């Protein structure tokens, strides 16, 4: 049963979320890495709006954002996926398909799981509330490396879990599998994070440079 | 610390 | 509400689950790798008893078992963890602490997350039914590499999810967070699987040889 | 196939 406090919290989260494309290969890469920077900036802005987040130590904020950023970017990307054209649209105007990503020099091993995830997420047909809560739940993962106040992180995570459960019970009143199905996507996101670290590793083999913000959160 | 090694993220958080 | 069919299925799963320790370092390693072989054999025997499993293609059986084996081994290990002595007991008689594992040549980066997981799992106090269902749910992961009948794998997984939800509602009638908390451990298991692939990689740098069964499922 | 590359697991499954 969705409480007034939960309703108000979810609505607030939803409300909080409301180089040119043409070496030539590396102009595409610069365009994409620049869009990724925009996503990371938005992730940080949203995190700061999450109840409980700014009360964690700044070090715990950084610990959580360092490793959740790729997962939240993947969630945000899934949300922008167009099943009919099999494309993903960034900043409302920039639409891209698998070939576009390959042309930027990204590996097939990276591209294909992200498209497969995006397609599986699309079948779920999550709305803005469900995406917002799942992003919150991904951010408040107590098992991230270097988290100090694991108890508080876990406590926070559970309040978002409980809100998602109650919300989904109104959105999907005859399908009790929707709630766990959503949660189970967080499992796929963990595997995808390791696919991502493999792409980051390959970029440095190729002497392909991540811009400073991206390098800071992802380079070893 | 993580903080000292993540200047840009730290600045974004401080804003 | 737990149905008679679900009750009978869970009971069946539960019922289905009912070299000496002293280079000298490598005798410890041989002892541990041999115990791991016993666990893998048990995992395969249990999988064959899971409703739906043997109706998948043999290739899909192998796809699911190849990548779930480490996760199921980790679940089984968590279940054998003794919080008071901070030890893990294998085959009822062989008990080991962190130092014992380090002495076998296993990396600290491997040992410490497994102990941290085991401790977090222990706090949940899962019973035989909950472990059995979570193992089933881990095995029936449609997103594993090289799975053909993803729809059928997912369909199966959901029946175990629904059984766990109903069971936990009887086991934990006043705590609606227990069910999702259990599911969320599957997320940690995915990260741990990548910690494991890093240990496997380090063993081959060290020219340390996995026995044939272990080499077959894990070596690249 | 995975099957051809996993003989021991395959045999365990066939038992
Ligand atoms: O649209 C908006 O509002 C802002 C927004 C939201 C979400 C994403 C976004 O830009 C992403 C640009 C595409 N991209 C860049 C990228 C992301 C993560 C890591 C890397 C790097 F490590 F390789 F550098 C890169 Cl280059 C890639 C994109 C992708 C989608 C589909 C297939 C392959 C790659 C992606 C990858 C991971 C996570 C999210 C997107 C802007
Ligand atoms: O007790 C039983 O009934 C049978 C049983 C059940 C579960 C596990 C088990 O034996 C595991 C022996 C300990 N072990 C071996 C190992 C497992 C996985 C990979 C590797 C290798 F790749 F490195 F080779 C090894 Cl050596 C290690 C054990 C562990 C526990 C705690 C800290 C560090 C390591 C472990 C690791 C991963 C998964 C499960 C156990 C017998």
């Amino acid at each position: 049963q969705l409480s007034p406090e939960q309703l108000g919290m979810i609505e607030k989260l939803v409300a909080a979320q409301q180089t040119p494309w043409p070496e030539a290969r590396q102009q595409r890469f610069a365009h994409f890495t620049e869009l990724a920077i925009v996503s990371v900036q938005e992730i940080v802005d949203f995190a700061k709006q999450l109840p409980g987040f700014l009360q964690l130590s700044r070090e715990d904020q950084i610990a959580l954002l360092k490793t959740s950023a790729i997962e939240v970017m993947l969630l945000e990307t899934s949300r922008r996926y167009n099943p009919g054209s099999e494309s993903i649209t960034f900043l409302k105007d920039f639409s891209y398909n698998r070939e576009d990503f390959a042309k930027a020099g990204l590996q097939v091993e990276f591209i294909n799981p992200i498209f497969e995830f995006s397609r599986a997420m699309n079948e779920l047909q999550l709305n803005d509330a469900e995406f917002a809560l799942l992003i919150a739940i991904s951010i408040f993962s107590a098992d991230r490396p270097n988290v100090q106040d694991q108890l508080q992180v876990e406590r926070l995570q559970h309040t978002y879990v409980e809100a998602l459960h109650a919300y989904v019970s109104i959105h999907h009143p005859h399908d009790r599998l929707m709630f766990p199905r959503m949660l189970m996507k967080l499992v796929s996101l963990r595997t995808l994070s390791s696919v991502h670290s493999e792409q980051v590793f390959a970029l440095r083999l190729q002497d392909k440079k991540l811009p400073p913000l991206l390098s800071e959160i992802w380079d070893v | 610390s993580l903080t000292e090694r993540h200047k840009i993220l730290h600045r974004l958080l401080q804003e």
